[PDB]
């Protein structure tokens, strides 16, 4: 069995490693407002 | 924990009263409409309920003192996280939502090697089901990553 240990692992750890990618991104979400 | 000085915050408090005429604790995109259009602003209702949702963190449609006030700490160093769980799930279901399915799950398995099925998913989803509702919901996948 274990089939879902190392394959479960490398699924929220794929996703964890591709968080990064999107970080250093321009954001404009706060949009107006947040420049005061 | 990387917070804002008292008077900073006080500041706002101050402004919330001032600016905020609903009477709630949070800022509404109605009370944008009015600011914005007395400084010679009068966005559509599509685009308030749109820089409103996305300014205040859950994107309720509204940004909260706390919602507010983090967004601007956020130009500073707060967490090493920086809520990048979240994109984990934006990922794992495009729907753009926050829960992963047995069959999204099985779309990040196809990033890595390993072919799984119905069932190879449902005993993932077993694992982090804390809630036995057979999907994994925030709280699951950073039980399995964190396990705080
Ligand atoms: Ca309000
Ligand atoms: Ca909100
Ligand atoms: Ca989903
Ligand atoms: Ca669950």
């Amino acid at each position: 069995g274990s089939r879902a240990k190392a394959n479960w692992l490398r699924a929220f750890n794929k996703v964890r490693m591709q968080l990064q990618e999107a970080r250093g991104e321009g954001e404009m979400s706060k949009s107006l407002w947040f420049k005061g | 924990a990387d917070q804002l000085t008292e008077e900073q915050i006080a500041e706002f408090k101050e402004a919330f009263s001032l600016f905020d005429k609903d009477g709630d604790g949070t800022i509404t995109t109605k009370e944008l409409g009015t600011v914005m259009r007395s400084l010679g602003q009068n966005p559509t209702e599509a685009e308030l309920q749109d820089m409103i949702n996305e300014v205040d963190a859950d994107g309720n449609g509204t940004i909260d003192f706390p919602e507010f006030l983090t967004m601007m700490a956020r130009k500073m160093k707060d967490t090493d996280s920086e809520e990048e769980i979240r994109e984990a799930f934006r990922v794992f279901d495009k729907d753009g939502n926050g829960y992963i399915s047995a069959a999204e799950l099985r779309h990040v398995m196809t990033n890595l090697g390993e072919k799984l099925t119905d069932e190879e998913v449902d005993e993932m989803i077993r694992e982090a089901d804390i809630d036995g509702d057979g999907q994994v919901n925030y709280e699951e996948f950073v039980q399995m990553m964190t396990a705080k």
